[PDB]
């Protein structure tokens, strides 16, 4: 019989102002930046969370079909994170699209 | 119901003394939010409580930097490194992450005195009471330490925790004298025909009898 | 300036029902954001927490109870209530309101800053009753005390409280009053005075009663053998 009801006051609870629009005014660094922020949030409480993230990647950086690179790496490549930096500066230039920035 | 649990139930001493209480809930007290609800309390005597600590350890407005108190999920202490007279109350650990919120059951810090012995007075009864139908005996008991004392009254015929009437003032704003108030009362239906009756001592200056009785044939 | 003001009937009788005021100064229950608890105490005993409302009328009963209580508030008249069903001997208490306050903004850093003074109830079926002031002597047998103390006995009184002092201001070497007792469904109550034999067992005397629920003072004054 049990839980006594209480408040909060930073904003939702756990959120980060971060994301963009376009890997183009992304650099390698604040992809980091942004991928590694699922090592930290992900394993936390909830996932209401971590499909901002979720989704933001899996727009911006276009195949080859999105989560699957944050999720089932590669058996021989880079396993968390600097491969999925690594292996989508590939898509982007072999299918037109522009790269990261400065 | 859920319960939290005073160590010790009462700490006396005297002042400039450092004290210390303690509180366990009997399962954590560490609120889904994050934080451990718990509040440290204190009945000053005659007036209200009186927060002092919340979460675990953060000190209220205006209480001295003196009365820390940290812990984490189910321990938790309190300290007073000087005890005071604005100090001396009884004191309440308490919860807030569960419902029911609940205190402990309360500490009640005090003056300490060197021990006494008890100046026991009895006083049968009396002429307008011979006469409501009515008879009381009242031994008075006054100014000892500590409060052990213990007093039955073994009616000889059939032992009675029937009219076992006894009360006790809390501590005296003078001498730190405790007193009992041990009262026998019946009709002068036993008043005269059972005798032999005793009210009855124990104390720690002397491990001895006081043992009175009745007077019956005089 | 904020203040904590509880108020009710303070002398109920049993299964009936209750209700307690509990009233604010100088602040207000709109953009306060705090809550108000209704906490306990019974006369001897400890604490125990009966239920709480919050900034938005929100309430939240102890199980063991819930049934019986019932909390409710105004924010017009800046007040907080609470009903307790079928009154039981149990309820005599005095009874606490207690707002559930913070550290502003940080809105989850809640204590309870202030708690009001207390509405004492006793829930008594015991129409009115004076007491009977029985003023006592010492002995026949075992009465050469290098001391002399006297007694007072104020026997059957509903409700709380007396008062008592004793005589145009003797010698007062002392003085030791007792906290009542509940027996016959009644309230018995002793009080002592003491010094070692110097102005008694010989001088004048008197025993102070007030009982204002009844409303008497013409006192008694010990007579020994």
């Amino acid at each position: 019989d049990a839980e006594f009801r209480h408040d909060s006051g930073y904003e939702v609870h756990h959120q980060k102002s971060e994301l963009k629009n376009s890997i183009s005014d992304y650099t390698e660094a604040e992809f980091v930046q942004l991928l590694k922020e699922i090592e930290k949030e992900n394993v936390a409480a909830t996932d209401d969370v971590l499909d901002v993230l979720l989704e933001h990647f899996v727009k911006i950086t276009e195949h080859p079909d999105g989560t699957d690179l944050i999720y089932y790496p590669s058996d021989n490549r880079d396993d968390s994170p600097e491969g999925i930096v690594k292996e989508i500066k590939e898509w982007r230039a072999a299918n037109g699209k522009p790269g990261f920035k400065q | 119901d859920i319960v939290m649990t005073q160590t010790p139930l009462s700490l006396p001493v005297s002042l400039g003394d450092q004290a210390s209480i303690s509180c366990r809930s009997s399962q954590t007290i560490l609120h889904s939010n994050g934080n451990t609800y718990l509040e440290w309390y204190l009945q000053k005597p005659g007036q209200s409580p009186n927060l002092l600590i919340y979460k675990v350890s953060k000190r209220f407005s205006g209480v001295p930097d003196r009365f820390s108190g940290s812990g984490s999920g189910t321990d938790f202490t309190l300290k007073i490194s000087r005890v005071e007279a604005e100090d001396l109350g009884v004191y309440y650990c308490f919860q807030g992450s569960r419902v029911p919120l609940t205190f402990g059951a309360g500490t009640k810090l005090e003056l300490k005195r060197a021990d006494a012995a008890p100046t026991v007075s009895i006083f049968p009864p009396s002429s307008e009471q011979l006469t409501s139908g009515g008879a009381s005996v009242v031994c008075f008991l006054n100014n000892f330490y500590p409060k052990d004392i213990n007093v039955k009254w073994k009616i000889d015929g059939s032992e009675r925790q029937n009219g076992v009437l006894n009360s006790w003032t809390d501590q005296d704003s003078k001498d730190s004298t405790y007193s009992m108030s041990s009262t026998l009362t019946l009709t002068k239906d036993e008043y005269e025909r059972h005798n032999s009756y005793t009210c009855e001592a124990t104390h720690k200056t002397s491990t001895s009898p006081i043992v009175k009785s009745f007077n019956r044939n005089e | 300036q904020v203040t904590l003001k509880e108020s009710g009937p303070g002398i109920l009788q049993p299964s009936q029902t209750l209700s307690l005021t509990c009233s604010f100064s100088g602040f207000s229950l709109r953009t306060s954001r705090v809550g108000v608890s209704w906490i306990r105490q019974p006369s001897g005993k400890g604490l125990e927490w009966l239920a709480h409302i919050y900034w938005d009328d929100d309430k939240r009963y102890n199980p063991s109870l819930e049934s019986r209580l019932t909390i409710s508030k105004d924010t017009s008249r800046n007040q907080v209530f609470l009903k307790i069903t079928s009154v039981d001997t149990a309820d005599t208490a005095t009874y606490y309101c207690a707002r559930r306050g913070f550290y502003g903004r940080k809105y989850e850093v809640n204590h309870f800053d202030y708690w009001g003074q207390g509405t004492t109830l006793t829930v008594s079926s015991a129409k009115t009753t004076a007491p009977s002031v029985y003023p006592l002597a010492p002995v026949c047998g075992d009465t050469t005390g290098s001391s002399v103390t006297l007694g007072c006995l104020v026997k059957g009184y509903f409700p709380e409280p007396v008062t008592l002092t004793w005589n145009s201001g003797s010698l007062s070497s002392g003085v030791h009053t007792f906290p009542a007792v509940l027996q016959s469904d009644l309230y018995t109550l002793s009080s002592s005075v003491t010094v070692t034999s110097s102005t008694w067992p010989s001088e004048s005397i008197t025993c102070n009663v007030a009982h204002p629920a009844s409303s008497t003072k013409v006192d008694k004054k010990i007579v020994p053998r």
